[PDB]
């Protein structure tokens, strides 16, 4: 029955494999989008108010149902056809499906003359579709079906195709809503502040933040204030309580202080009462609120109405926005004050801003919902204006012409295309970085980009606290994978078994709590709240309970049986403070864990047995979760959980550590993400090395996707001979690194050989490189289109001619065909022409606008595709193919942060060799190891020697006590090798033995995208910028290198004044001006007629020539634009 | 204070134990792109005509 | 040309070089001139500027050329020295038991630019002619400079007792009349510190002679290292069973000591020291115990090393690494700190959900009692990732303020 | 994508051994014994056969451009 | 002169002249590919 | 972009001499032989054969740059001898050694195939 | 029409070994041939023409490389070891090419390297101490060692020189191993002979 330790390493990984058979790696994206389409769009459409318009006749126009068909495309003839994602990629279409809404317009004029007209399936917009979602044509297709459609079966999906560009929505971090968080700002007028970003269940407005603060000590005592929304002045809490109908001080403290035996709380609230005694009735308090507001009505009536509306709608919407909810709002605001007092009295800890239990991940669904709310509101507005301008004339109108569908369509398309998350007009208030271009450089880069999280703290911020790896990231975020540049700690990555909750309605839970012995908050007396336990659901205090323990037992049993409580519902019992917080909302990152009985796992051997035959008896992960054996625990419920790292922790020990565990890790290696799960032995490296590899696995070459032959990507690198690593971890089985690997096993020798590998460099074998070692192919796609925008000027693909075309370069166009397009198989060098495009003029009647190769490439045309774009003019894509043979300067890396460029390449006779004539493919310098402490590199090399000599694949899973260095060495000594991986090598040049026995063996190396040929650049009098006549910027522009301020300072320190003048004047922008010797302002010179005159001074004899930079002339002219007179006085 | 300049080049750096400390190993393509305006004299008339 | 690397921090980040046209498409640099540029070959790119007039060319040739840039005015010492392979190899080469044969000596003399063509009389004539590494470095050393240094492993109680001028360990470098009379050369003798051989060469001999000195050390020593070889592998990370038992006993005793301090604090048997609160005093005691454990285990690992250990070779020469790195690879990685304190209670009174509440023990708060060869446990792995994230954040955040 | 022709290290021909290697593996050989049967004694050639991923078999799941 | 293209879906060799919408005559598919040139490209097997 | 053709390691450029002899002025009876388009294969054997001559006082070689394709062999002999004569005799001796080795390998192969 | 681009196929064809035993001495380098781009005196013509019409995958192997010269053929195609795989083809895919094979050696490209490993060793017992084992007991014995198992390495020989070099020359297939050794000795001897000829011209010209 029990899984014994000897079977555990199989059982756990069997369980893990079942998880990845059920979910995958992009499950969060697909589930978010599915919830958005199934629920969020319908909720948004129904939550909009019916637009009642009347001059008389009236019309309501109620939207009642939505229909999202499959993705289709409409040609110029208008025939709807099912559009495949690959066709969208090739034709630069948007993989979107039409959204139709049912509309009901009832005519009501007078005399009960009512009649309803329903417009079924009114086309309301087009919604882009996430690939492999339920509403994707690739849904449920087999691998054969996907291959029939020219799709990769290993492609995870989880992205959109907008204008042929694959866009991926990055999950955005945000502070959780409807939760009270008591912080303390050191530099502020308030000692303590308790904030609550409140938002109603079905979002319709932004988060309304309410603060309840305490004024810092230094009138008599500490005063509690409340910064309500839409009010620009602090308001005493007692005033707010009275404005809600609680005038008696006893009632207010009944709502705030639940234990009247506690004078500390009492004296700390007393200043607030003493400050609010002149105001003693609800109307006066409402008038005070309205007066403190930023729109103080001259008459107290409208002041009181405004205060009523604010306290009913903007104050704590999550508690309830309807009327008669003042009791719930009073209880909740009293809870906020109670929490603030507990913090000020030291009875509760301040809340941690960085705790991921306090955060939420805004995924594709809830982000598209924000867009859709804004866009549907704008659409209903436009419909209101259109219908109003017609009914004002007293006649009917056609809603089909009122609905301008471009709002929703173009809005979603623009937002996903650019990443600016918001309305196109508010292009600066909008937050960019959402919806990035999917990284297709290697399969690991694609997976990681699809599992990418973002902390929008702002890269400019230099506070390290949000960048720090918090304790609560354990199991939810990769500890290693993070960019090492300016976004350290802000851009994160999901751990492998991390699941972001999609969201759920609290209705069944609340109903069960009602049927259960919970007492509502309006029905109780406050005297009961002392000993009772509060119950919050999605932040709303809904009631109280008397035995929280057996309530938690009941709820956990219900969630483990897949009863009314769904698996993703978090249920935290804080014991010391008697809250029970239940969460069903979306964005809660959680992970699966094995539940533990008294001191035993519930995962018995029968579950492993049924999981082994997963493909026959359809016993899956969901059956494991439904059995009550596995549980999803979120960051906030982990605080109440006692984990076992392994079932070995559940053994009874000579001194028991815990003996009351509640859960167990499925495997600790699941704390790593996609790119860190490729590192072998990451627990033997320094952690920065693991981070650098997690970044560098994403630039590694491989086969980024199986269907690369049909993709017209702008840039693509494919390795000739990718190999799976000889030394692998058990997590790559689910990353599909074995099916799409990104490196080669290289016989690497760590040695000092000729000095060409010093300081992070490598010596490669020229003979191996000749045999296809780390050879790659680079595919570059050029796009072009001939626009017939108007009869004024039209472009067209056609072989240009020297007699008709004007802007025709001296390059030869013979490689083009009469259609103007080069043919596949044609070898093209730099500056060559691949598309001959000519544009009609207003060298006559047509000008050359041909597409050249990006300079200095020298490839062969791989293929040419011709089609029609969305509007329907001819559209061409040409993929050119360039074989990249590794060379000096190309960057290579192992899986341990050990990067370096090729210093030199030696032939096989020049490389050092073992007694059996094995030469290293790569030689790396021993000095790269000691400071870096990448012992995982050495253990991987030794394990790889054992694996190659044994005919197996080494197990480098991080935390594995069945694999240590002594075992690997003992294994290697059985194959006739030195047990530590050393060998006697001979000098290739002289054949003499090397005195020091070299450490050599197979290690998995990666070829990175950074090849020297894509970086080398030179300039000598090339093109210049228009504004300031200085060299351009970039290799692509044939630009010059920037001689910056620091270079100026260095050369000033050198004392090299002529070199400094050459760099900053003569090699950048030499220029001449003519200055009036009297006024010092630039004069008018006419060198052809030799007439120089200053219009200002009315002189034409006292002019002087001045040699100045063009940028300085431009500066002085831009100062004269500002009415400044910079007078260059030559005397 | 800082600006783009002509007669500049940039590429990846690489070790070379066989250069002196004051030498830099330059590719032939960078050197073929970059030029130095040498004044003609009877001392260099022949060499510069050769070039 | 002027050769530059960004960020251009000081005047040595832009130096004058003479162009050497070579086949492939990278900028090839000498390895001594990498420290001034702060340049390594992990994909770094550098900028070449070509002066376009005889006046600017003369300016760079007389002011900014690299040999004129050997000594920096910042700290009146060399800015470039001998570096990784050449430094490990010159340390191995100038050991007392390095004997070169006639053919090997001629091979090395082929790579001396400043060689008068006279083979020196071998240090050993019979039974077989053998030159020593010091005897060839004496040919590399220029002029008649005189220099006294001490190898990094020089015992501090040797200059007092006898054998001061005849060192048993071949420490106490002595160069006289441009001959390495004795001593093992290392970072202290050929690095960028003040009073080293490269500095004294630049001060006594010109910048040209010093340029040749750098080049000759590199060429001769690299071509000898082709014979000697240098490596590193698992065998250098391993220690004997006695060392492992000593380290584990040290760690066990340290954890029992921390348990005793915890028990004292729990029983109110701990009184605070002046200038600190009780929490801070307890933290000081625990951190002192664990630092003592780390240092003792590191000393155990260091003494366990053989003379053939390649970690010890690179640390001794000063080419790369430190004794703390050896301790972390062999003995114990040690305490992980976030903001100068142990791992914070990021959960509620816990560092991770795997620990009990209010657990101030060493493993709970981020003491990695394993080495990198042993491998970190999952909690040690996460805490080490936290500590390393602190360094990454520091490196990425200090740059803007320091540049401003 | 396809089995290399030569071993990158020594230059031994491995191109003619992939199909035989697979046939030995379905014959219930261990990978080590299979590599021994094909005569791959240096761990470089064993690396070549043992770490190869036959991606061409997946690229042949797509219909060609011309019928 | 003919510029025969191949269909991305039906793989049909069909001739299309300039100023003609890009449509396969056999199945109407909108994406076409050019055929391999007849020019003689040489490879050093290296 | 900057890859030299692989034949440039073996093939002489037009007007480029296979071998050049330059008198070494530092010491008497010394010469520098700059041999183009050769490498350690001939340099090592020529040097080691020259070391077998008791009239040779110095024999060394170097490849000044691996990316370049020449070697320099420095030979110093006793005053009654010549470095050119020493180099010639070294090549003659290597040729005779290789001829003998080839004939003996042919004989050994014949014995092995026969019995 | 195969899934491997043209340079992939070309590179792959270059690495197929061709029987070179008696023909390599007769053929000339195209540098030395007085013909045009090609001729039968300096080159060998190969043709390959395969089309997958059947439903099973067609293995285009080295057996499909048809030569004009019967003496120079792919080694695997010589009259066991299977044929080297050039490319796998799917129904409707087709590969038709025309190759020319030339004379060269491994300095120019590893495809002209005839060896599949050259094991070279000397002093199997570390008597010259050209290696220095920190722990000589830990190292396995060479196959050419003559030491009793208690002895880890031979006693140091101060008067010793490297003699008795052991070789294991494995052939890729193009040449026989003994032909590789004989051709190596002849090539080294002709390198030295050419060097001596040029030396004599330089000495007499001075
Ligand atoms: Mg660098
Ligand atoms: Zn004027
Ligand atoms: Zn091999
Ligand atoms: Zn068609
Ligand atoms: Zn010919």
């Amino acid at each position: 029955d029990e899984i014994t330790p000897d079977l555990w390493q199989e059982a756990c990984w069997i369980v893990i494999s079942s998880y990845f058979d059920e979910k995958g790696l992009v499950r969060q994206q697909l589930d978010s989008f599915d919830e958005f389409i199934q629920m969020s769009v319908q909720r948004i459409v129904e939550d909009a108010p019916p637009i009642d318009l009347q001059a008389p006749p009236r019309y309501l126009l109620k939207f009642e149902q939505i229909y999202l068909s499959k993705p289709t495309h409409w040609e110029r003839d208008g025939a709807p056809s099912p559009m495949m994602p690959n066709e969208a990629r090739l034709r630069n279409l948007t993989y979107s499906a039409p959204l139709y809404v049912d509309i009901t317009k009832t005519v009501i004029k007078e005399g009960e003359e009512q009649l309803q007209t329903q417009h079924q399936k009114t086309f309301i917009g087009k919604i882009p579709i996430m690939l492999r979602s339920t509403y994707c044509l690739l849904n449920g297709l087999t691998d054969r079906d996907l291959c029939e459609l020219n799709e990769c079966p290993l492609d995870p999906g989880g992205y959109f195709i907008i204008n042929g560009s694959e866009k991926v929505l990055i999950a955005q971090e945000k502070m959780a809503t409807n939760t009270v968080y008591v912080f303390a700002k050191k530099d502020s007028k308030y000692a303590y502040t308790g904030e609550c970003r409140s938002c109603l269940e079905n979002s319709s407005r932004p988060t309304s933040t309410i603060w309840v603060s305490m004024l810092a000590r230094g009138a008599i005592g500490q005063r509690i204030v409340a910064t309500l929304p839409y009010i620009k002045q602090e308001v005493p809490i007692i005033i707010v309580f009275r404005a809600l109908g609680f005038v008696s001080d006893r009632d207010i403290l009944e709502h705030i202080i639940y234990d009247f035996e506690d004078p500390e709380m009492m004296e700390m609230v007393k200043p607030s009462l003493d400050e609010a005694f002149v105001i003693q009735e609800q109307n006066v308090a409402l008038n005070f609120i309205g007066s403190r507001g930023a729109k103080p009505g001259v008459t107290k009536e409208k002041r009181i109405k405004y205060a009523k509306e604010v306290l009913q709608k903007e104050m704590l919407p999550h508690v309830g926005v309807s009327d008669f909810c003042e009791t719930k709002k009073a209880y909740f605001l009293g809870y906020m004050v109670h929490r603030l007092l507990l913090a000020a009295l030291g009875r509760r800890e301040l809340d941690d801003r960085d705790h991921y239990g306090n955060k939420r991940l805004d995924l594709a669904g809830p982000l598209l919902a924000f867009l859709f709310r804004g866009m549907f509101k704008n659409l209903l507005k436009e419909v209101r204006i259109y219908a109003q301008k017609f009914i004002d004339r007293g006649k009917d109108f056609n809603l089909e012409l009122a609905i301008k569908t471009r709002i929703i369509s173009d809005g979603l398309k623009y937002s996903l295309a650019t990443g600016n998350w918001g309305d196109q007009k508010k292009a600066h208030q909008a937050r960019a970085g959402v919806s990035q271009v999917l990284n297709r450089l290697t399969f690991a880069s694609t997976l990681s980009h699809l599992r990418r999280l973002n902390s929008p703290i702002g890269r400019d911020g230099k506070l390290a606290k949000p960048r720090q790896l918090h304790n609560t990231l354990w199991g939810m975020v990769c500890p290693a994978e993070t960019p090492e540049g300016h976004a350290v700690g802000l851009v994160k990555n999901l751990a492998l078994m991390a699941y972001i909750s999609v969201g759920s309605q609290p209705s069944p839970i609340l109903e069960f709590l009602e049927e259960w012995s919970m007492e509502n908050l309006e029905e109780i007396s406050p005297a009961a709240i002392a000993d009772a336990t509060k119950i919050f659901v999605n932040g709303c205090w809904v009631g109280i309970h008397k035995d929280p323990e057996q309530l938690m037992n009941t709820l956990r049993k219900l969630r483990r049986q897949m009863d009314i409580i769904v698996s993703e519902v978090s249920m935290i019992r804080d014991i010391r403070e008697r809250e029970i917080r239940i969460y069903t909302d979306a964005g809660r990152i959680c992970r699966p864990l094995l539940i533990v009985e008294k001191q035993k796992l519930l995962l018995k051997k029968r579950h492993i047995d049924q999981l082994k035959e997963r493909e026959y008896n359809n016993y899956s992960w969901q059956d494991l979760v439904a059995s009550g054996v596995v549980e999803y625990i979120d960051t906030l419920e982990e605080e109440t959980v006692m984990l076992a790292m392994t079932p070995d922790d559940l053994q009874e020990k000579e001194v028991a550590y815990c003996s009351t565990y509640t859960h167990c890790e499925i495997h600790p290696s699941m704390i790593l993400g996609v790119c860190a799960s490729i590192i072998p032995f990451p627990d033997h490296n320094q952690s920065p090395r693991n981070t650098y590899q997690s970044a560098m696995g994403k630039q590694a070459m491989g086969v980024y996707i199986t269907n690369f032959h049909v993709r017209m990507d702008t840039l693509a690198h494919v390795l000739y001979y990718p190999q799976k690593p000889l030394v692998t971890t058990r997590s790559m089985e689910y990353l599909r690194f074995r099916e799409l690997p990104a490196g080669i096993n290289s016989i690497v020798a760590i040695a000092s050989y000729t000095g060409y590998n010093q300081e992070d460099s490598v010596i490669m074998n020229r003979s191996a490189v000749d045999r296809g070692f780390f050879r790659s192919v680079f595919y570059r796609s050029y796009k072009e289109q001939e626009s017939k925008k108007g009869f004024d000027q039209e472009e067209v693909f056609e072989k240009p001619t020297r007699e008709t075309c004007q802007g025709m370069r001296h390059a030869i166009y013979d490689k083009l065909d009469d259609d103007g397009l080069i043919a596949p198989g044609v070898r093209v060098s730099g500056d060559d022409v691949i598309i001959g495009k000519t544009v009609t003029l207003p060298r006559y009647t047509k000008r050359d606008c041909s597409t050249f190769l990006r300079t200095s490439e020298t490839g062969i045309v791989d293929q040419v595709m011709v089609t029609l774009n969305q509007e329907g003019y001819k559209f061409c894509k040409i993929r050119v193919r360039s074989v990249r043979i590794p060379q000096i300067g190309d960057k290579f890396a192992s899986r341990h942060g050990q990067k370096g460029t090729c210093g030199i390449q030696y032939r096989q006779e020049d490389m050092p060799f073992t007694c059996e004539g094995i030469t290293p493919d790569i030689i790396i310098n021993p000095h790269a190891i000691p400071s870096r402490m990448t012992i995982g590199h050495l253990i991987e090399c030794l394990q790889g020697k054992v694996s190659a000599n044994k005919g197996e694949i080494g197990d480098a899973t991080p935390f594995n006590d069945a694999v240590n260095v002594q075992k690997i060495s003992n294994l290697l000594s059985d194959y006739g090798y030195h047990l530590r991986g050393n060998e006697v090598l001979y000098n290739g040049f002289t054949g003499r033995k090397i005195t020091s026995q070299i450490f050599i063996g197979p290690t998995y190396y990666q070829r990175l995208k950074h090849m020297v040929d894509d970086k080398i650049h030179s300039r000598a009098r090339g093109p210049i910028q228009i504004l300031n006549r200085q060299p351009m910027e970039g290799r692509s522009r044939d630009g010059g290198l920037r001689f910056g301020e620091m270079e100026r300072d260095c050369q000033i320190a050198h004392g090299a004044a002529q070199f400094l003048r050459e760099r900053l004047f003569e090699a950048s922008d030499p220029y001449q001006v003519h200055v009036c010797n009297l006024c010092g302002i630039m004069a008018i010179a006419n060198t052809r007629t030799h007439t120089y005159e200053c219009r200002g001074c009315r002189n034409k004899t006292q002019i002087s020539l001045v040699r100045m930079p063009y940028a300085c002339k431009l500066l002085f002219q831009e100062l004269m634009s500002m009415s400044i007179a910079p007078r260059m006085m030559s005397v | 204070m800082g600006k783009r300049v002509d007669f500049s080049a940039r590429t990846v750096i690489t070790p070379d134990p066989n250069l002196s400390i004051d030498q830099v190993g330059v590719p032939r393509s960078i050197a073929a792109n970059m030029t130095f305006a040498e004044i003609v004299t009877p001392f260099n008339i022949d060499r510069l005509q050769e070039l | 040309v002027i050769f530059n690397r960004q960020p251009t921090l000081h005047k040595m980040s832009m130096m004058g070089h003479r162009v050497r046209i070579l086949p492939w498409s990278t900028f090839r640099l000498n390895l001594s001139v990498t420290t001034p540029y702060n340049a390594d070959f992990d994909g770094d790119e550098m900028n070449l500027h070509l002066p376009q007039s005889l006046e600017t060319r003369a300016e760079i040739q007389e002011l900014a050329m690299v040999p004129r840039m050997i000594v920096t005015p910042q700290s009146n010492r060399p800015v470039m020295g001998i570096v990784q392979d050449t430094l490990t190899a010159v340390r191995k080469f100038t050991k007392r038991d390095v004997f070169l044969e006639r053919g090997e000596v001629m091979n090395l003399l082929m790579f001396l630019s400043t060689w008068d063509g006279k083979v020196p009389q071998p240090a050993i004539l019979k039974p077989r002619p053998l030159w020593t590494g010091k005897q060839i470095f004496s040919l590399i050393i220029p002029g008649h400079i005189n220099c006294i240094r001490t190898h990094s492993t020089h015992p501090d109680d040797e200059d007092s007792g006898p054998y001061k001028h005849i060192s048993p360990g071949d420490t106490k470098v002595v160069v006289e009349n441009g001959e390495l009379i004795m001593g093992i050369l290392c970072k202290k003798s050929l690095g960028t510190s003040a009073g080293s051989l490269v500095h004294i060469s630049y001060l006594e001999m010109g910048h040209d002679i010093t340029r040749l000195f750098y080049s000759n050390i590199q060429t001769v020593i690299n071509n000898w290292l082709l014979i000697e070889g240098h490596t590193i592998g698992i065998g250098d990370s391993i220690a004997d069973s006695k060392t492992y038992q000593d380290i584990q006993n040290t760690i066990k005793k340290a954890k029992q000591d921390v348990i005793e301090v915890i028990e004292k604090a729990h029983n109110n048997e701990l009184e605070p020291t002046p200038g600190n609160t009780l929490r801070q005093t307890f933290e000081n005691q625990v951190n002192r115990i664990l630092n003592d454990a780390r240092d003792k285990t590191g000393s155990s690992a260091q003494k366990s090393l053989s003379e053939y250990n390649n970690f010890k070779s690179m640390v001794v020469s000063g080419a790369k690494g430190s004794k703390i790195n050896i301790s972390q690879v062999i003995a114990v990685v040690g305490q992980q700190n976030v903001e100068g304190k142990r791992i914070p209670f990021g959960f509620k009174h816990r560092t991770l959900p795997h620990f009990i509440k209010d657990d101030y023990g060493p493993e709970s708060r981020g003491f990695v009692e394993n080495s990198y060869l042993a491998g970190l446990t999952p909690t040690e792995f996460f805490f080490h990732a936290m500590g390393g994230r602190e360094g990454l954040i520091d490196t990425a955040v200090k740059t803007a303020e320091t540049g401003y | 994508m396809i089995i290399p022709v030569r071993c990158f290290t020594c230059g031994k021909i491995v191109g003619n051994k992939w199909e035989a290697y697979l046939g030995l593996l379905q014959a219930e050989y261990t990978e080590g014994d299979a590599l021994d049967a094909l005569g791959l004694k240096r761990y470089c050639c064993r690396r070549m056969l043992l770490a190869h991923v036959d991606l061409i078999e997946k690229l042949l799941n797509y219909a060609p451009l011309e019928k | 002169q003919p510029m025969i293209y191949i269909c991305g879906e039906c793989h049909t060799e069909n001739e299309i002249k300039s100023r003609d919408p890009i449509r396969c005559r056999e199945c109407g598919y909108r994406i076409m590919y050019k055929k391999r040139t007849k020019r003689l490209v040489v490879f050093d097997a290296r | 972009m900057n890859a030299p053709p692989a034949f440039e390691s073996f093939l002489l450029f037009e007007g480029e001499k296979k071998i050049t002899i330059n008198k070494d002025t530092k010491v008497p009876n010394a010469c520098l032989f700059t041999i183009n388009k050769e490498d350690h294969t001939l340099g090592n054997i020529i040097k080691s054969q020259l070391l077998k001559d008791p009239q040779v006082l110095f024999a060394g070689y170097k490849v000044p740059h691996p990316l370049e394709h020449k070697i320099i062999i420095r030979v110093q002999t006793t005053p009654d001898y010549s470095p050119q004569e020493a180099f010639t005799n070294a090549i003659t001796d290597l040729i005779s050694e290789l001829s003998l080795l080839e004939e003996r390998f042919r004989v050994a192969i014949k014995d092995k195939q026969e019995g | 029409s195969s899934v491997l681009h043209d340079e992939f196929i070309a590179h792959r064809l270059g690495l197929i070994p061709l029987t070179s035993d008696d023909i390599v001495d007769k053929l000339q380098y195209s540098r030395d041939c007085t013909c045009e781009e090609f001729c039968p005196e300096c080159s060998v013509e190969f043709t390959l023409d395969v089309r997958c019409n059947e439903d099973q995958t067609r293995h285009v192997t080295s057996r499909d490389l048809i030569s004009n010269s019967p003496r120079v053929i792919p080694v695997t195609s010589r009259n066991e070891q299977d044929d080297i795989l050039i490319v796998k083809l799917r129904k409707g895919q087709e590969l038709r090419l025309r190759a020319y094979a030339k004379k060269g050696f491994g300095k120019e490209h590893a495809k002209w390297n005839p060896t599949a490993g050259v094991a070279f060793e000397y002093d199997p017992d570390n008597a010259l101490r050209h290696t220095v084992y920190p722990k000589p007991e830990e190292w396995p014995k060479s196959e050419y060692s003559e030491l009793d198992e208690d002895e880890s390495q031979a006693p140091y020989d101060p008067n010793g020189k490297p003699e008795r070099f052991y070789y294991n020359v494995e052939s890729c297939g193009s040449l026989r191993p003994e032909t590789i050794v004989l051709s190596a000795l002849s090539g080294l001897k002709k390198k030295l002979s050419d060097l001596q000829t040029q030396l004599s011209h330089e000495i007499q010209s001075d």
